[PDB]
Order: C-alpha cells, then sequence, then structure tokens
C-alpha cells in the first residue's frame, strides 16, 4: 500500500546566520536503510532546489555544490530516520525543506520552515 | 519523541509516529 508510506520533517526554526540546525525526516511505511534519499528546499518564488541524497546501503551520500562542507546528511536504521545536519548557516539557505523517496513513484514530506538572520 | 513500535496488518511492529 503507498498509503502507508509517510515522511515527517521536523527540526525547522529561526537561527542566527553561522548557526546550526538539525532537521529531523522520519519515515514510516518502508525502511530508510533500502531506500536512496534525498533532502530538496524551496524559497517562495524560486524553483526547488536539491540539497543533498544518501544512497541506499553504503552507496554514500552527494551534496549539492552551495552546501559541500556545511551540511551533513545521515541515516538512523533503527529509528527509520534521515538527518540534515546543518552548520555555519547563510541567509541564502533560508527555504523549506521536505526529504522525498522513490523512483517511479515519489512520496514527499511537507517540510519544516527554516529562516536564517543575519545578526550584528 | 523517537519512533515506538507500531502494530502492522500482519500483528508485527514497524517503526511510527508516537
Amino acid at each position: 500500500s503507498s498509503s502507508q508510506v509517510q515522511l515527517v520533517e521536523s527540526g525547522g526554526g529561526l537561527v542566527q546566520a553561522g548557526g546550526s540546525l538539525r532537521l529531523s525526516c522520519a519515515a514510516s511505511g518502508f525502511p530508510v536503510y533500502w531506500n536512496s534519499m534525498y533532502w530538496y528546499r524551496q524559497a517562495p518564488g524560486k524553483e526547488r532546489e536539491w540539497v543533498a541524497a544518501i544512497t541506499s546501503q553504503g552507496g554514500g551520500t552527494e551534496y549539492a555544490d552551495s552546501v559541500k562542507g556545511r551540511f551533513t546528511i545521515s541515516r538512523d536504521n533503527a529509528k527509520n530516520t534521515v538527518y540534515l545536519q546543518m552548520n555555519s548557516l547563510k541567509p541564502e539557505d533560508t527555504a523549506v525543506y521536505y526529504c522525498t523517496v522513490g523512483v517511479g513513484v515519489s512520496y514527499r514530506g511537507q517540510g519544516t520552515q527554516v529562516t536564517v538572520s543575519a545578526g550584528r | 519523541c523517537g519512533p515506538i513500535p507500531v502494530l502492522d496488518e500482519n500483528g508485527l511492529f514497524a517503526p511510527g509516529p508516537c
């Protein structure tokens, strides 16, 4: 049942530039270890932007150039959750972040709002 | 609250929201 597949993102919020955030994508209805998964972001008006991917099994991880060295994607196979560690946050990182899974049949979460402000 | 054992159709548990 495709219905049983669920992705729920949390961790978003307000944070100052240079700060850090940990996003969680909690998955149910399927095992995260066996399914490549992706983080996307979407700012209003601008087009959707792929952020990172974690391949099933040991296939590794990949990152968009804008985030290389700043973000880390990881996976907890037991808890069936995928994380996005966000460090050295800039204002251009403001967007809705959501996770997705699936080839041919794609599923996605609603997203979690991340706002990065500049400070003194 | 991290996932918990949720009863599936097959009478077994799978990760789900708590």
